[PDB]
This record gives C-alpha cells, sequence and structure tokens, in this order.
C-alpha cells in the first residue's frame, strides 16, 4: 500500500463535481474531470427507486442532491458517487484489462467534504463506500483544511470560500476548523449578476454573464483608463460597455467583510486571532475575477484594520509644529494579509488558483497514502470493528 | 509545510535544469561592489563610497558618556568609538584590526555606558574574555564605570551554584565569562 | 467505551453551548437570547441575531432564557431553541440519541420543580429517548480530576461558590454572588457614556453593543489588580512620592488605548481606570452605599467554605476545599482575575496552603461547563449517571 | 461489463445498520439510536471524455 496509480479524490459541489483518479508524480495536475452533480431518479410502481445516468425515455425525474453545498437529497448523492467510481472502474478496466490486479486491486478514497454536512451525513457516506462501493480506505478531508494544506500549510487562518448562490466562512486555528465560528452568507457570484441586471436593464442574462466571465471586467482598488471597452458574446456578438464593467462586486465584497470582521472577533486567543487576520484565504469561481481578491482585502481593511483615525492623526501632527510616535491599541488586528499562495506548482499557477482546495487534497493524499501510519483514513480493519463510527476516531 | 518545502526545492531544480538548457539553444568580481553594497542595504533593512553607503546613519561625540569616571579622554577612541557606534545604529558587526594598547576595554565599556545610557536597555548582554585576563576587565568595570553590574565565572562549581542559582531568573546587566565556561 | 452518541446541551445563562459526545469542541456556541420580531418570530444565533440587531428595527426585542439563578424560566421559548439547536446545528432528530444537560448547584429547593420542567420539554414535547442530568461545578470539576473541589465559577450572572466534597456537592454551602460579566458591561457602558456620545424596551441595542464592542473592551482593557486597589494606589503615591523628593515611575499612570469603531474614536484609560472595574466584583460598596462588603467575591468564597466547614473537623474541610480550588468561567480569563482571587482566599485562611486549578486555555474555560457535561457524556458505564426515562416521567405523574 | 461485477471485481466483511438498541445493567428502560452490527443473517455508465476538459 498504495499505488499512486490508485487514489482516487472526489471534490463534490452544487453545481459540478471534480474528479481524479491516480496522482502524476513528477507535478500536480489540475483536475481535468468535471462532472455535473446531477443524477436521474426514475419511479417504479411500487415505491423504490432506480438511478440512472440520463432521462431514461424521460421516464426519470432529474435530481440535484447538493445545493448551496448542502446535501438536500443523500440517497441520490451516494447514487452520484457510485455512478462516478464504476464509470472510472469501466474506464480503467478496459484500457487495460490486467487493471484488476493492478490500477483497480486497492482504491483509497479521498472525499472532499462540506462544512454543513450532517453528522449523519457523513456516516451514511461511509457506510455507503465501505459496503456498496466496496471500498477500503476513506478519507474524508473537509473543504478548508484541503485549502489551508495548499497553502503552505498554514496553522492559523480564514478561509472565505464564494460559491455562487452563498459564501462560507471558515475560521481555522491550530489546524482545526472553528464550527462554531463557521457561517455562510446567502450571497456569491450571481449577486454581481443582480447588480449588473440593475445597472442594465436593457442587456439579458447571456449578456451580463458575459460581460462578468471577460477580459474587460474588474474591480478597481490600460482598461481603467478608458471610458467605453469592448467585448464579445456567447455568440459572437460584439458589446461595448461603460463604467459598469468596473462595477456590481461591491455589495457582495461588503457582506462578506463585515461576515469576517463578526467572526474573527469571536477568536478568544487574541494570539490566535493575530495569526488568523494574517492569513486570510479567497477560493472559488467568482475570485477568478480581476481585481477581487485585491478588492476583498481592501475592505477588510477599509473596515477592520485597528490604527490610528486621521483627523486624530492630524491634530497630534500639527501639536508636533511647536515626530510623532504611534499610537498603540489594545486590539487586533493591526495587520491583515492574504495567505501567500505557492509558486511552485506549475499547472496551477497557469490555471489559477480559484480551485485550489483540490490541490490541498492531492497533497494530503499523497501525504497520507504513501505512508504506513493510518491515523487519518478509516481502514476495513476499523470500519469492521466500529462501523461508520469509526469515522470520529480519524478525525483530524 | 516540510513537504511544502520539499516539492518547492524540487520544482526550483527542474525550472533552473529547463531554464539552462533553453537559454543557451536554439529554438570582475566588482559585482561583490554593487551587489555587497545593495547587500549591505539587505543588512540594514532587511536584518536588524563605502565610507557613506555603509556608514550611512551618521554622528560624532568627543565628549565621553556620563558613567565613564577616571579616565583620561583622547582622540582615538572618539573616531572609534562613534565608529562602533555607526556600526551599532546601522545593525552591523565589525572587527577592530588596531595595533595595541587602544583601549578595547575603553571602547566596551564607554559603548555601553553610552549607547544604553541613551536607550537605557543595558542587558543582558555578553562579553567573553580569556582566562589570563578576567579580574583585570572587571577591574575597569570597577574604577572606569559604576553601576553595570558582572556576572564572573571562575573556581569550582560551588561558587557558580551560587552565582547561576541567584540569578537562575536572568537578571543583570552584563555577563562576563571566559571560553570553555560557554 | 460505550456504543452510544450524546448530544450534548449546555444552557448558560448568556451563552448556550451545543455539540455531540464525539467531537472534542462544540458544534455551536449560541446566544441564551432571541429577538422576538414582529404575525410574531423568533430568531436565535449569534450572527442571525447581530445582523437583525444592527438593522434598527423597531418592534424587535431581545428576550432572555435563563435567569440569574442560571435555570431557565421560559420554556415555550427554550423549546425554540433547542428545536433551532436539533435542525440548524446539529441536524439530527431529537429522538435518536441520548441526551445529557446542564444545571446550576443550587439549595436543593427548586430542583423538583425544574426536572419536571425538562420531563416535559424531553418527553412531552421532543421525544427524547432519555436524558442525564449534569450539574454544572461538579461535571468542570470532574473533568479535572477531581472529586473533591471548592467551584469558583465566575459567568455573566456573577460568581458562582460551590464546595464538592468526595463526589458530592454541598448545597448549604453553595453561594451565588450577583456580580459578573452582565455586571462589567453595565460598568463599562456607563463610565465610557460621555465619550461615545451616550450619555427592557430598548434590549435590542443594550445587546447589540454588549456583543460587539463592550465584549472587545472587556478582553483588552479591564486588568484585576493583584491587591486591593484603594491600598496599591496609596502605596504607589507614597513610593512615587519617595522617587520624586529623592532627587529633588507610578505603575497606574500607564495608558492604554481601544480604538472605538462606531464613531472611529479612540479612548485612552490609564491602568488604574482599568482595574477599577473589577474591582468592583471585590468591594462593590464602592458603587453603591446600599451593598455590604459581605457581598464582594472575597468576603463570600470565605463564608461558603465555613459554611462546608459545618458539614454534615472544619479545620480539615477548609484544608480540602483549599487545596482543591477550581477557578473557572469567561470572565476569570481578565487577566489577574485567578491571582486576586487566590490573594483574597489566601488571606482570609493564612493557616492553610492554597493550591489552585484552572484551564489555561483560553476558549476552554469559555465553554468549561459544556465540556464538563461532555466528559460525563463519555464515562464508561451507563451505571456512572442518573438517566432519566419516559418512565421516570409516567411514575411521578402518579398522584 | 456488470457496474456490480465491476464494484465487485474491483479492491480485493461485516455490515452495519442504524437501528434502535437498548443497553442492559437486565435492559434499561430506553432506546436510541445507534451503529449496530449485522448478525450472519442480517444501473448504468457514463462516458468520461464527454466530462474531460479541452
Ligand atoms: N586616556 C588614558 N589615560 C591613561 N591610560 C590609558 C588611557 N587610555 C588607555 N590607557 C591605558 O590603556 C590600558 C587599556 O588598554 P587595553 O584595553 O589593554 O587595549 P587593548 O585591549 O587594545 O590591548 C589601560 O591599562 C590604561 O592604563
Ligand atoms: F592592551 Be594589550 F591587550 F596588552
Ligand atoms: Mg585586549
Amino acid at each position: 500500500p498504495f499505488r499512486q496509480d490508485s487514489i482516487l479524490i472526489i471534490y463534490p459541489r452544487s453545481q459540478t463535481t471534480l474528479v481524479q483518479f491516480g496522482l502524476n508524480e513528477e507535478t500536480f495536475t489540475v483536475p481535468e474531470l468535471e462532472i455535473p452533480t446531477q443524477i436521474y431518479r426514475t419511479t417504479r410502481q411500487d415505491g423504490s427507486y432506480t438511478y440512472h445516468s440520463t432521462n431514461k425515455d424521460n421516464k426519470a425525474e432529474l435530481i440535484k442532491p447538493i445545493q448551496n453545498g448542502e446535501i438536500i437529497d443523500i440517497s441520490a448523492f451516494t447514487q452520484f458517487l457510485r455512478l462516478i467510481f464504476v464509470s472510472i472502474l469501466s474506464d480503467r478496466a478496459n484500457k487495460n484489462q490486467d487493471a484488476f490486479e493492478a490500477e483497480l486491486s486497492n482504491i483509497p478514497l479521498l472525499l472532499i467534504t462540506h462544512h454543513s454536512w450532517s453528522q449523519s451525513d457523513l456516516e451514511i457516506i461511509t457506510q455507503y463506500v465501505f459496503e456498496s462501493l466496496e471500498i477500503n480506505n476513506l478519507i474524508q478531508l473537509p473543504a478548508s483544511l484541503a485549502a489551508t494544506y495548499s497553502m503552505i500549510s498554514l496553522q492559523n487562518c480564514c478561509i472565505i470560500d464564494v460559491g455562487t448562490h452563498h459564501t462560507d466562512i471558515i475560521p481555522i486555528v491550530d489546524y482545526a476548523q472553528l464550527d462554531h465560528l463557521v457561517s455562510s452568507i446567502p450571497m456569491g457570484g450571481q449577486s454581481i449578476n443582480d447588480s449588473l441586471k440593475k445597472l442594465l436593464p436593457q442587456w439579458d442574462d447571456d449578456q451580463i454573464e458575459s460581460l462578468k466571465k471577460s477580459p474587460i471586467f474588474e474591480v478597481l482598488s490600460k482598461n481603467s483608463d478608458l471610458e467605453f471597452n469592448t467585448f464579445w458574446d456567447e455568440k459572437g456578438n460584439e458589446i461595448k460597455v461603460g463604467k459598469q464593467r468596473f462595477q456590481g462586486c461591491n455589495n457582495l465584497i461588503k457582506n462578506i467583510s463585515n461576515r469576517v470582521g463578526l467572526t474573527l472577533d469571536n477568536i478568544d486567543d487574541i494570539n490566535k486571532a493575530k495569526a488568523v487576520w494574517e492569513n486570510i484565504i479567497i477560493v472559488g469561481g467568482t475570485t477568478s475575477i480581476s481585481g477581487f481578491k485585491e478588492a476583498l482585502l481592501g475592505q477588510l481593511l477599509k473596515d477592520h484594520l485597528i490604527i490610528e483615525p486621521e483627523e486624530e492623526k492630524s491634530k497630534r501632527e500639527e501639536e508636533a509644529k511647536s515626530f510623532v510616535p504611534t499610537i498603540e491599541y489594545v486590539q487586533c488586528p493591526t495587520v491583515i494579509k492574504l495567505a501567500k499562495y505557492p509558486d511552485y506548482f506549475p499547472e496551477w499557477k497557469k490555471s489559477g488558483y480559484s480551485e485550489i482546495i483540490f490541490l490541498g487534497a492531492q497533497i494530503v493524499s499523497k501525504q497520507i497514502f504513501t505512508h504506513p501510519k493510518d491515523t487519518f483514513y478509516i481502514t476495513r480493519e476499523k470500519y469492521n470493528m466500529k462501523g461508520p463510527a469509526a469515522l470520529w476516531d480519524v478525525q483530524f | 509545510i516540510a513537504t511544502h518545502t520539499n516539492l518547492e526545492r524540487d520544482e526550483q531544480k527542474r525550472a533552473e535544469k529547463k531554464a539552462k538548457e533553453r537559454l543557451q539553444a536554439l529554438k570582475l568580481l566588482d559585482q561583490t561592489k554593487d551587489t555587497r553594497i545593495t547587500h549591505l542595504l539587505r543588512q540594514t533593512n532587511a536584518f536588524l563610497d563605502y565610507y557613506n553607503v555603509a556608514h550611512r546613519i551618521k554622528e560624532d561625540i568627543k565628549k565621553q558618556p556620563s558613567i565613564l569616571v577616571g579616565g583620561t579622554l583622547k582622540d582615538y577612541q572618539i573616531k572609534g568609538l562613534q565608529w562602533m557606534v555607526s556600526l551599532f545604529n546601522n545593525h552591523l558587526n565589525g572587527i577592530l584590526a588596531d595595533e595595541m594598547g587602544l583601549g578595547k576595554t575603553i571602547q566596551t565599556i564607554s559603548l555601553l555606558t553610552y549607547l544604553y545610557e541613551m536607550k537605557n536597555i543595558r542587558g543582558p548582554y555578553l562579553v567573553i574574555v580569556p582566562l589570563s585576563t578576567l579580574s583585570n576587565w572587571s577591574s575597569e568595570f570597577a574604577k572606569w564605570a559604576p553601576t553595570l553590574r558582572t556576572i564572573s565565572f571562575k573556581g569550582s562549581p560551588n561558587e557558580r551554584k551560587a552565582k547561576q542559582a541567584k540569578i537562575r531568573a536572568g537578571e543583570f546587566d552584563v555577563v562576563l565569562t571566559t571560553f570553555e565556561y560557554i | 467505551t460505550l456504543n452510544r452518541k450524546c448530544v450534548v446541551i449546555h444552557n448558560g445563562s448568556h451563552r448556550t453551548v451545543a455539540g455531540f459526545s464525539n467531537v472534542e469542541l462544540p458544534q455551536c456556541i449560541i446566544p441564551s437570547s432571541y429577538i422576538k420580531r414582529t404575525e410574531a418570530e423568533f430568531i436565535f444565533g449569534t450572527y442571525n441575531m447581530i445582523d437583525a440587531a444592527a438593522e434598527k428595527r423597531n418592534g424587535d426585542e431581545v428576550y432572555t432564557l435563563v435567569d440569574s439563578q442560571g435555570l431557565p424560566y421560559n420554556w415555550d421559548a427554550l423549546e425554540m431553541q433547542w428545536r433551532y439547536l436539533y435542525d440548524t446545528q446539529l441536524k439530527v432528530s431529537p429522538e435518536e440519541l441520548p441526551l445529557v444537560i446542564t444545571m446550576p448547584a443550587t439549595n436543593g429547593k427548586p430542583d423538583m420543580a425544574i426536572l419536571e420542567r425538562y420531563y416535559e420539554l424531553a418527553f412531552d414535547k421532543l421525544n427524547v429517548p432519555v436524558f442525564q442530568i449534569v450539574i454544572e461545578p461538579l461535571a468542570i470539576a470532574l473533568s479535572m480530576g477531581k472529586s473533591s473541589a471548592f467551584v469558583i465559577d465566575i459567568g455573566a450572572s456573577g460568581c458562582n461558590v460551590t464546595p464538592i466534597i468526595d463526589g458530592i456537592v454541598v448545597k448549604n454551602a453553595v453561594v451565588r454572588s450577583k456580580f459578573g460579566g452582565d455586571f462589567l458591561d453595565f460598568q463599562v457602558h456607563e463610565r465610557l457614556a460621555p465619550l461615545i456620545k451616550e450619555e427592557q424596551k430598548r434590549s435590542t441595542d443594550v445587546w447589540y453593543e454588549a456583543s460587539t464592542w463592550i465584549q472587545q473592551f472587556k478582553s483588552t482593557m479591564l486588568q484585576v489588580s493583584e491587591k486591593d486597589l484603594f491600598e496599591l494606589e496609596r502605596y504607589y503615591k507614597e513610593q512615587a512620592d519617595i522617587y520624586a523628593k529623592q532627587q529633588e515611575n507610578n505603575p497606574l499612570v500607564q495608558k492604554k488605548n481601544f480604538l472605538f469603531k462606531p464613531l472611529n474614536k479612540t479612548l485612552t484609560l490609564d491602568l488604574k481606570e482599568c482595574y477599577q472595574f473589577a474591582e468592583y466584583l471585590f468591594k462593590p460598596q464602592l458603587i453603591s452605599d446600599k451593598f455590604s462588603p459581605e457581598d464582594g467575591l472575597g468576603p463570600l468564597m470565605a463564608k461558603s467554605v465555613k459554611k462546608a466547614g459545618a458539614s454534615i473537623s472544619p479545620e480539615q474541610v477548609y484544608s480540602l476545599l483549599l487545596t482543591n480550588v477550581i477557578i473557572t468561567g469567561s470572565t476569570s480569563l481578565i487577566e489577574g482575575m485567578e491571582q486576586r482571587i487566590i490573594k483574597e482566599l489566601s488571606i482570609r485562611f493564612p493557616q492553610y496552603k492554597l493550591t489552585t486549578f484552572a484551564n489555561q486555555v483560553m476558549m476552554d474555560r469559555k465553554i468549561q461547563g459544556w465540556l464538563g457535561a461532555l466528559t460525563m457524556a463519555n464515562l464508561p458505564s451507563w451505571s456512572l449517571g442518573k438517566w432519566y426515562s419516559k418512565e421516570d416521567y409516567e411514575t411521578l405523574k402518579r398522584d | 461489463m456488470d457496474p456490480q461485477t465491476l464494484i465487485t471485481k474491483a479492491n480485493k466483511k461485516e455490515s452495519w445498520r442504524y437501528d434502535w438498541y437498548q443497553p442492559s445493567k437486565e435492559k434499561y428502560p430506553f432506546r436510541y439510536k445507534t451503529w449496530l452490527r449485522n448478525q450472519e443473517d442480517e444501473e448504468d455508465i457514463l462516458d468520461l471524455k464527454e466530462f474531460d476538459r479541452r
């Protein structure tokens, strides 16, 4: 144990699910498999359910198991995992045919979880992985920790994970996710869309979405020099736009910031707190919008930095006209910083770090699965003894 | 963190081998002058004519520190005094290349007494000398200035047990020790 | 160990802590209060309330769940809170798992009436399978490897002093001070009032301010002086005169700076004014002329030990208690607090040697009550605690 | 091949249920759900490449 060919990482999210089977060994590659997170559920007279990849003869209903990051249908969710897992087996079993003795003989699974999943959901998933998929080794890695492990392993930090309809805020102290501080706001990328609809009434949804995803949309805090600029439709249609391309991100940025502030203010050990504020981690699709992260930082500074009020400072400098020492405050944060990205994953640098949580998982899985110690995953041994409850003896 | 460091080292080697071939194929020591002057900036700001850029923080005073008592003031330990103080303000080390008889003891006494006559920190600070002259250095720490205590180390382990057993909590201005006792 | 997983709930008078017995920290710490926003409607949770509070909307009002006894007094609201916890935080039917909850030490009287209201809530309403009730000072002490201990809990409602001898709680020596965290909030506010402009029904703003800047101020400005402050002052003065006179620094003149966000304004206190707030916990006769020095924490601790010596030698109980002093509670984390509680105890009992114990980890004392219940829930035998079942209720219901 | 048999041939043994349990000292009066071990007696495929990015 274990073959690197064999490591399987799954990262399921509301819209899609990133998947990878086998680690490259030279450098880590950005996940190439992206499967929409949904399954079809046919209902068979007599009550029971059947699950397919396609609307079978238009008889099945379309189930979207994960919504706003939460599992809303645990059965369709497990069926969706099986569907992924089986597909991978078939694919490899064709290509190579000796696969069941090699690449498919011992498949350890790392499943990236979301803060919102029940213990009940996590146990059921564990049961499913050991009983239905007949897999033997499982790590359930929280998304937040994947984040901090990718980010050159930070003991103290805050994860701001911007989704489409919600943003999660998750403080990590001493490599532990602080559950009672964790929260999400019902606000994300779509907010930008919505802000823009108000600013550009005569546009439609696809036009607005296209602007957001275009080279000329940025958050300010040379394109910025031009009054108007140009970009092209999804359907090739050229669209011109004024100052609106520097708008629409503000309401979201303010909401996130207000939340970050209330959160970090409830970290009880001020020495931990100082560290967290100095390692803000921002992740998610939205964050690839040029200027966004820096704009968000800018706002956290504007709202939360402990520093002398400018008027007060200006008086003191007039007074000294007749050198001014720095006023020291008892509060934190006096320093706010974004955590430093690792620049030595070439493939990741190339594609941006909106999905860096996955790199977290590539690193953890290699660590854990290419070393003897079985301290951080459930094994068959353990499953046989405690069952799904085995899960809680290997939490991080 | 350590894993990361190794991933980073490996990448750096990989990239370096790549660039090295790429740059030489299709498809004298004054680097120490300018580079070690910018490196002087590296010590000054980044660590904390060479007569100027290295000495950039300037000062001179021909008056002794007020703690020095019972001594005559000549010209040499002035220029040497604020010379080493010039090494102090810039956060720089140094070596004294002088002949002999110029009073290294004087420059250390007036050094600490002037510097931390200003800042008042005055400790903990370490001085180490040959056992051949030890109580001497304490004798110039006696008549040439009071108010800065001294921790010596001599003799059997018992006297030491008294000394670092009393000062075990680490309160003192200066420790005067010798070679093998570190 | 046992094949079970419990829900552990602690309803303090200020904070409510909830989570499962299988992990080291609680899933949630939320306020033991709620906003009633008006068709009525009930808001629970730290961010939900702070958001709603900042909206500054009329008709919004904060109400509490736990009285100063540390006991629930609004049981219709308590159910809504429990529902909220089970639905949105633990996310599990209350019918599945055993429940472990806390009560504060009492003199014994309110006990039966409470137990009944819990039956009604746990059984009639929620359909909980079975529950245990642990006594907070007792569990905290056990969680700390101690069977006998003098447990000094400084929370929001005041100080709660509880001697515990050989696993048993001495009820007549149970003592609850009236001055603690919430009191400190009031004083910080009244004192700073003129620098911040400011100088029930207005519960919403009182609450929001207590939960925001006032909370930060307490954690960063206040300190407890080691020795009676009036004496410290006379001394520091008497010394200061001599340094001055002698030639031709009084520590109380150090300044402390707090950035007050709502007005982007610096508030500076000298160290004395910082020491002053907690002095009230020790000498409450310094606010009103209506408080005796005996309502102060020092006399109170003493009172409770002496009432322990009356069991049912004294200079033995005294010796037991004083070698197992436990200091606990959110407010006990204010810098200087342990030492003053100790100095205050040591001088009322000079013949004895005090040894005190305290969780030094910031988080863990704020929730040490919940931590205590947690370590009860992980006890290896079902016989280690009284576990009330639907039965017990049935049988009490008879005549 | 048959997905179920693919699952069966890879990675080469108990089963648990989540059910009512009633502890004993004989038996305590109460129940609670837990993960109990069972006694002796107790669809499709998708094509990657569509989902591969290109
Ligand atoms: N201004 C002075 N007046 C009198 N004696 C001096 C003066 N400056 C130095 N000395 C003599 O120099 C000696 C100290 O020099 P020392 O510290 O041994 O120099 P180095 O360490 O460079 O050999 C003392 O014994 C002292 O008598
Ligand atoms: F002053 Be020299 F070191 F004899
Ligand atoms: Mg010499």
